[PDB]
């Protein structure tokens, strides 16, 4: 109801983006995976008012991302044996 | 926590293995049973001067017994077989740092010692 | 030192990201006692308690005057064991359970014993499955309560809930169930399931350590006797301070599994059957311990023949799991769950469980199903017991030590 | 490889053989991609290339050609 599309395309970037900075290796790769297949899953949703929901709820988790990346940046670990 | 000591014996493993039980200057220890999850095989190859001179082991077992049991089969080399029955369970223990909990399986160590050792002697009229 | 994979999920689960987001305002600036009634820190730390209640409540369809918060699902389980015999002692001595129960159910039971209570232990099938007839016929007239867990935390088998309920709701014997595995993972609904009370653990469900619930039906009344004596808290079912950070992070993370419960067991399950099947089809004598037919697939648990599981584990050194083996398990007793399903006492030294989670990874799964193969070949090819079947000898037939 | 190590991203992001990635495909009418996945390859371009692609240039990137274009013209 402000351009769904480009709210919702700057947002899949923006998630994305900031999820593949998360330091642990299974918050990382959940996020990027979990993003990817909601917005797929989602693709065809036509309600505006069930749209606008969506979107209001990934800009809430974007929230949560910036604040977990950073977090998870203070108190952060080694890496596991599978990333080497 | 990681027990450097024994983890060694299997990371990097010695004298695994068999020698030939048909053989009058082998003795082989078979001690422990799979219900109670250890069970250790120990043979011993003695020259003909009473010399142990080499040894194999197998084991059926959590990390501290297989480092027991290896430790026993490094340990009688070199060693008469006189010798070798001097070897205690408390020395294979304190070698490898167990704790309490643990002291059985240095305590099968030299059972399987003491069995191998007195295959060999039974074979020797 | 680079760390091991995480594959021991029943054990205690890692923070979901949007738990620890939901519960560091508490820690922070909102601090009150949810107890304090006439100040604003208390207000806003009480009504953060009551929608996390509400939370807990919607995902298992009950009213959430029903949810009192606890520590844990231990403190839970004691509660409903304990509470309920204690309640109805003048009129009923009995309570029926399993022999595959966590160790607080059994060990409640255990206590009530010595206090003059008569308990039945249902034995298992070789499935890990009680015998729906042999429950009916083992409740008595003076029986007060069952209790049956939902997903067993060793084996991963789920037992006939909505079935056990329905028995018990038609001889009006109360029905209990442990769901610490369970809660999140496959769906719960109290009233379909003819539940009166059920244990709940935030750290099987991404929450935080430290705080758990126990549902307690309301209607029909299912009436418990305290066993933490204070002011009154949490209706007189749990005196105490209500930890306001911990409930917020157990709603929280209820809230997160009622969103994400059917995308998980989706992909849990195609990991599961790949670690299973990889493992299976590359490793002779693997054996599956409980029926896959009713099974939670994120809680694997194989045993490796001729290989004692704490070896295979130390073998394992990158990847953190657990096993059946006695001295691995707090360092004292064997498995009772796989001797309870009829499981020789050997092949049950030589059992590992995997556990597959919401952050499990495909190559993590891989990973784990390459060593495993590896150390298992390993240590087969350390093994007396391995020497001997390869030489043609009947282990049964031989006089051991 | 060269600097079509992007047509190997472009393929490996869209499923598409090798072949099938010519120079003049648009990634949505000739290879399948909606706007979910074309949002995914450019940040595949950015990754493999260790470069930041701003929306503006990321709006032009729409042709396999135009992706090798970008990418030679920033190092
Ligand atoms: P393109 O092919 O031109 O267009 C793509 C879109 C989706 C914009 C197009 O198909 C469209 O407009 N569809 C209309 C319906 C729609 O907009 N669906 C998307 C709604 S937004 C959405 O689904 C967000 C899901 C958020 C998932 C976040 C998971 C977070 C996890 C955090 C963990 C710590
Ligand atoms: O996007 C993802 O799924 C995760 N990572 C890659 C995860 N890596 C681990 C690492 O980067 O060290 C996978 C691996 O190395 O196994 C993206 C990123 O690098 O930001
Ligand atoms: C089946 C089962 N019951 C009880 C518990 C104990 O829960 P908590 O650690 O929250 O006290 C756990 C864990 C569990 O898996």
């Amino acid at each position: 109801a402000a351009s769904s599309r480009a709210q919702v395309l700057a947002l899949y970037r923006a998630m994305l983006r900031e999820s593949k900075r998360f330091s642990a290796y299974n918050y990382r790769t959940y996020a990027v995976r979990r993003i990817r297949d909601a917005f797929r899953e989602n693709k065809n949703v036509k309600d505006p008012v069930e749209i606008q929901t969506l979107v209001n709820k990934a800009k809430r988790d974007l929230g949560v991302i910036r604040r977990q990346v950073h977090i998870g940046q203070l108190y952060s670990t080694d890496k596991l044996i599978i990333e080497n | 926590a990681l027990h450097t000591q024994v983890v060694d014996h299997y990371e990097n493993p010695r004298n695994v293995g068999s020698l030939d039980k048909t053989s009058k200057n082998v003795g082989t220890g078979l001690v422990g049973a799979p219900a109670c999850g250890d069970v250790m095989k120990l043979q011993i190859q003695v020259d003909e001067k009473g010399k142990i001179v080499d040894a194999r082991f197998k084991t059926f077992g959590c990390g501290s017994a297989i480092a027991s049991s290896s430790l026993a089969t490094e340990w009688v080399k070199g060693k008469t077989v006189e010798e070798a029955l001097t070897i205690k369970n408390t020395d294979i223990a304190k070698e490898l740092c167990l704790p309490p909990v643990k002291l059985h399986c240095s305590m099968l160590a030299e059972d399987a010692i003491k069995a191998a050792l007195a295959d060999y002697k039974l074979k020797q009229e | 030192s680079l760390r091991p994979l995480y594959m021991d999920v029943q054990a205690t689960t890692p923070l979901d990201p949007r738990v620890l987001d939901a519960m560091l305002p508490y820690l922070i600036n909102y601090y009150g006692n949810p107890h304090s009634r006439t100040h604003a820190y208390g207000w806003e730390s009480e009504a953060a308690m009551e929608r996390a209640r509400q939370q807990v409540a919607s995902l298992i369809g009950a009213d959430p005057r029903e949810i009192i918060f606890t520590s844990g699902a231990t403190e839970s389980n004691n509660i409903a064991i304990k509470g309920v015999a204690r309640f109805y002692r003048s009129r009923k001595k009995h309570l029926i359970t399993t022999q595959t129960e966590h160790k607080c159910v059994l060990d409640s039971c255990r206590s009530l014993e010595a206090e003059g209570f008569q308990v039945t232990y249902l034995p298992v099938q070789k499935s890990g499955i009680i015998d729906l007839k042999e429950l009916e016929a083992a409740i008595q007239p003076d029986t007060s309560l069952v209790s049956v867990m939902t997903v067993n935390n060793e084996i991963g088998v789920k037992q006939p809930i909505a079935e056990i309920g329905r028995i018990c709701s038609s001889r009006k014997v109360y029905f209990h169930t442990d769901a610490a595995q369970a809660v999140g993972k496959i769906p719960l609904d109290v009233n379909d399931m003819k539940i009166d009370l059920m244990s709940i653990s935030g750290h099987k469900i991404y929450g935080p350590k430290g705080v758990g619930a126990i549902y307690i039906r309301r209607r029909p009344r299912v009436r418990v006797e305290a066993l933490q004596s204070g002011g009154g808290q949490e209706r007189g079912m749990r005196s105490g301070t209500v930890p306001t950070p911990l409930v917020v992070g157990l709603g929280a993370a209820c809230e997160v599994a009622q969103q994400e419960m059917e995308y998980d067991h989706k992909r849990i399950s195609k990991l599961s059957e790949r670690l299973i099947q990889n493992i299976m089809k590359s490793l002779p004598d693997v054996v599956m311990n409980g029926d896959p037919k009713h099974h939670y697939p994120g809680c694997i648990n194989l045993s490796f023949a001729y290989v004692e599981g704490e070896s295979l584990l130390m073998a394992l050194k990158d990847v953190a799991l657990s096993s059946g083996s006695a001295c691995t398990s707090a360092s004292l007793e064997p498995s009772y769950v796989l001797r309870a399903i009829g499981t020789d006492e050997d092949l049950a030294h030589s059992s590992i469980r995997f556990g597959i989670g919401r952050f499990t990874t495909e190559e993590e799964v891989d990973y784990t199903v390459e060593k495993c193969i590896q150390h298992v070949k390993r240590l087969r090819e350390m093994s007396p017991l391995w020497e001997m079947v390869q030489d043609g000898i009947d282990l049964k037939s031989i006089k051991w030590t | 490889t060269i600097e079509e190590r992007v047509k190997k991203i472009i393929g490996e992001q869209l499923g598409v053989k090798q072949e099938e990635v010519t120079n003049n495909a648009s990634f949505v009418e000739d290879l399948g991609a909606d706007s979910l996945d074309t949002v995914e390859l450019v940040m595949a371009l950015e990754e493999e290339f260790d470069t930041e692609i701003p929306d503006e240039e990321a709006e032009k990137i729409t042709t396999v050609q135009a992706a090798i274009d970008y990418i030679n013209g920033h190092q």
